[PDB]
């Protein structure tokens, strides 16, 4: 029935005992705080994909006068400088990238770039692929900064060492978000058995007097949510606090420095419901779990 | 009379001239001036080009010894100095083709109207 | 119309008395039915069987209405509103007055409760608790708490009410003031047990007796002292 | 005393309270081990640093009048610069290093820049020697806006900001320490609440057989401390375990890059004697504070 | 001197009858005086004035070897050593058995080891139910719950053995041998009381009744009945 004579009782349990009620908080606060620590470097991981270039990948580019003209390559020097190219069988998907559809994937990774782009703005690319890392050593060394083919970059080998960095670092986040979340568990799972220990006078009385065995829990499961919307609530702003904690370091001057794609708030806060959710999710299924088995 | 009035005023005409002639040899050192700058500034996004990769913040994507790594962002930090600075260098000759270089179209203007005016005074004598 | 259980028994551990091996006992409406004997007989464990938090491994269990020997789980609270018992320490929640601790099973239950809050001095004007049942119950004497307990026994409409463990730690004088507000609850219809362990009550009030020794009928004849 | 008696019922206390004692015993390991690793980067953050704190030099940028019109030294201002700057306690030696030689030595250092890089590209460099690397505050503090010199920016006390991003993780992992610090308190002070419902019946016999008041709360006093060290024994196997596990590719990376000490098990073990007492700490006094107040 | 108490008052939230006054009675070894009070009202004050477990906020309060109304840090077990009461309920261990249960109090106090198995075999068959020594406290029926809940106040032989309402849940065809085995310890020499409305029982013997209604003695009857 209706909770305004359900919410009258709840705020006096929490009143009746505050020296144990209050630390949980911060405990499901820290817990959802390092998981979605996790979840928005696995988004910077998504979006630093974007900017730079992945593990399968060695770009290649091309002799200056052939790369500064030649838009359409129906002739004959794109296509040798292209079968040049593709000599070895390291070859898997180069695109037609030059000039035109070439500045504006090339503005946006790298800001000075774009600081006197009117005149020689970009000239040919055309990236390419790689499938072996152990053996493109060789392509590099005929494909180097002799005259010819111009200087190569290749994001692997001493060069992806912020992926390999970030990705073990997520794996780390991950694995103290699990152990945390298993600890987050269990200390709502005897809150109510706690609950049930301080409040063990009348239990007896609602099994006297008949009421309907799915209403008997409900103040045990409205604290439990309660609590958990507490958690999340001071959860979604211990983030913005360590950020301007301990972020103004470097805030967005990665940027500049290319180091990670984007960082702002927002990106955090799309995270927020489906933590939420799995929160009070979790709460509800340890609360029916614990009592089913318990009274 | 109208006769005697001419040697009073050749030699302001000839230095009119004198000073149009030697200007019209003075108006090209800013020109050869923007023609000795603007090929340094140009194509330097080519210059930046072939993966420049060093910016002035970390110098850490390579390294094969620590001492060789310090003047890789102690110089670079110079450099990015000498990139603030030289947007005011390009500037500071791109003026000279905005400010004084009217003067000498002016000074033309001025002697036409000198030659104009010596024209219309002399009917006393002619 | 004959709310009774026969040859029902839990047999936690059998030993001295595994609960009770054969029982034949009858209520009829209106019935103040003795129950007396030694320490050990399984009294308790018999008043936990009636409101049937206990598992009957053997017999059926049925007072009035159904068959709760195999009953699902909803309909188990089912039959328990009509069931009242009293105990020890009273289970008084010291925060709650005397009127909202036994308002707060008419609110807990879910009514109507412009039904609920008129009703409360309709029938709280019966024991000596109505007035100054505004205030806490702690520091009102020892005569009073027993009739908080049998006031939300008293609020409903009972058919199988109980009163097990009635006196304790209480005079026999206050016990005599006492047994005639138990009694006077009796004569609507709704039958009581009466569960104590006293034999100064036998001669007191002369109605039926049944005695048990340990699952066995020590006595049992249902008529005088 | 009897000695021998108390170890019979810790077992019984750890069996009656088996789905209670395990969340904060797990807890109080992470507790631990936020600031375990916390002290274990700001080792790292500070040793890092040796690797060129032996070889701190240092600079005097001047200003272009005095570099672009002539090549070595042969002015009253570059001569000033001879004994205005050598009167210091901390130089060593001075350098005059030309804009021809100085831009050699960036060209060697690494190919960039085509049309800027020449005699234009920067001014000369007169590299002045550093005594003592403590002393910079000093250095840079002492030399301001001065004519004949353009800048007195550092280049040698730079790489300190560029492992401030480091420093300020390592403060974050000390604040989300603190944070759970107080959580931490009030589930270990929680405990001899939580736990005195379960021995309610023995718990009323020592208050009048005449057991003295140091030996009552004994058995409730070794639980916390005993938890406490088997919980920092189980942190420090899940610093190792996280070191082992997803620590070691860019440690190895960045190791073979030389830019750090470089720790092992040695070095997080050399911590641990301080950490150990620290935690046996906040359990026993925190511990012994809650029982008199609680019972 | 031995144990006199008087003047105590001990009033709770404002409380208007506290049930401590200024009655300045006196007890003594021998005969054993009975407390036939109203329920609900003192009888439960006694237990923690006579071992400062509540202490009043008037009146001196006096025992035999100690002192009561002033106590200290190392003082407060002092007293409870050679004194003991035994409450209503049972409040054995599960985890041991019987034989078990009436040794754990003596290894709280500090005792050595030589005479820890020594008197075990002493005190024992003192008991009348010495029972088989590897009973279950659970397993066990009522009727024997309660002599070895008295058996363990009994092993150190104190000066004070008293204890409150000792039949409980327990039939009196049942309780007058737990009754009557108190005497033992009566004529052992030390000091026992018991306070319970037993009336038509406890005039039989005709000892010491009293009764405390509000704060006042009503009746000190040295070999009296109930009133
Ligand atoms: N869960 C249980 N486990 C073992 N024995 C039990 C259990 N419940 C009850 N008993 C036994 O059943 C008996 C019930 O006695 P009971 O008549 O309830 O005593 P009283 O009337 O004084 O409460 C007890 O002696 C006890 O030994
Ligand atoms: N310090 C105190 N705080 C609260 N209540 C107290 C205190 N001291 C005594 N009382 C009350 O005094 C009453 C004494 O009644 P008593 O006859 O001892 O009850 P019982 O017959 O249950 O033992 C108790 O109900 C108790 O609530």
């Amino acid at each position: 029935m209706r909770f305004g004579f359900l919410l009258n009782e709840v705020l006096t349990g929490f009143r009746r005992n505050v020296t144990m009620t209050i630390a949980m908080i911060l405990t499901t606060a820290i817990s959802v705080g390092l998981f979605g620590g996790g979840m928005l470097v696995v988004r910077l991981a998504d979006s630093s994909r974007a900017i730079y270039l992945d593990r399968v990948e060695s770009q290649v580019f091309l002799t200056e006068d052939v790369s500064a003209n030649d838009s359409s390559c129906d002739t004959t020097a794109c296509k040798a400088l292209r079968e040049k190219i593709e000599t070895r069988s390291d070859v898997k998907a180069v695109r037609f990238l030059n000039r035109q559809q070439a500045y504006d994937d090339a503005i946006r990774k790298f800001p000075q770039f774009k600081d006197v782009a009117g005149k020689d703005s970009f000239p040919a690319s055309f990236i390419v692929k790689l499938e072996n890392p152990e053996q493109h050593k060789d392509f590099d060394t005929a494909m180097k900064g002799q005259p010819g083919v111009l200087d190569v970059l290749n994001q692997k080998e001493l060069i992806d060492r912020l992926f390999a960095v970030l990705d073990g670092l997520s794996n780390a986040a991950f694995a103290v978000a699990l152990v945390q979340a298993i600890g987050a568990i269990l200390l709502i799972a005897n809150m109510v058995q706690v609950a049930a220990y301080t409040r063990r006078t009348e239990i007896g009385i609602m099994r006297l007097v008949g009421a309907s065995r799915w209403y008997t829990q409900l103040p045990f499961l409205v604290e439990a949510m309660l609590a958990a919307t507490m958690g999340v609530g001071i959860a979604v702003a211990g983030l913005m606090v360590v950020r301007a904690l301990f972020l103004e370091n470097a805030l967005n001057q990665f940027y500049q420095a290319n180091l990670i794609a984007k960082v702002d708030y927002a990106d955090i806060l799309f995270i927020t419901p489906w933590l939420l959710l799995l929160g009070v999710a979790m709460s509800g299924l340890t609360a029916y779990l614990t009592l089913r088995l318990y009274v | 009379s109208a006769q005697l009035d001419l040697n009073e005023k050749l030699a302001a005409q000839r230095a009119a001239d004198q000073k149009l002639a030697d200007n019209r040899t003075a108006l090209d050192a800013a020109r050869a001036r923007l023609a000795t700058f603007q090929t340094a500034v140009n194509k330097v996004a080519a210059a930046t080009y072939m993966g420049g990769r060093t910016h002035g913040m970390d110098a850490i994507l390579t390294a094969e010894s620590p001492q060789l790594l310090i003047d890789r962002l102690s110089v670079q930090r110079v450099m990015a100095h000498q990139m603030s600075t030289q947007m005011a260098r390009f500037k500071a000759a791109g003026e000279q083709a905005v400010k004084a270089e009217q003067a000498a179209a002016k000074s033309a203007a001025d002697a036409r109207s000198a030659a104009e005016q010596a024209a219309a005074v002399r009917a006393n004598l002619q | 119309m004959m709310i009774t259980l026969d040859h029902v028994t839990k047999q936690y551990k059998s030993s001295a008395r595994p609960a009770l091996d054969d029982i034949n006992v009858k209520i009829d409406k209106g019935e103040f039915v003795f129950l007396i004997g030694p320490s050990g007989s399984g009294k308790s464990t018999f008043m936990r069987l009636l409101l049937a938090a206990e598992t009957p491994t053997s017999g059926d269990v049925r007072v009035s209405k159904f068959h709760v020997n195999k009953l699902r789980g909803r309909h188990v609270p089912k039959l328990r509103q009509v069931i009242g018992c009293v105990f020890q320490d009273f289970r008084l929640l010291q925060q709650k007055t005397v009127y909202d601790n036994v308002a707060f099973a008419l609110e807990v239950i879910g009514k109507r409760t412009d039904a609920i809050n008129r009703v409360v001095p309709e029938v709280l004007e019966t024991v000596g608790l109505s007035g100054k049942a505004n205030r806490l119950p702690d520091e009102l004497s020892g005569g009073e708490q027993q009739r908080v307990a049998i006031a939300r026994a008293f609020v409903n409409r009972p058919l199988v009410l109980l009163a097990d463990e009635p006196t304790g730690n209480l005079d026999p004088e206050t016990s005599r003031d006492i047994m005639d507000l138990l009694e006077r609850i009796n004569r609507t219809g709704t039958t009581v047990l009466m569960a104590t362990h006293d034999h100064h009550i036998v001669d007191s009030m002369r109605q039926r007796v049944v005695e048990l020794s340990l699952g066995r009928l020590v006595r049992d004849e249902q008529r005088g002292v």
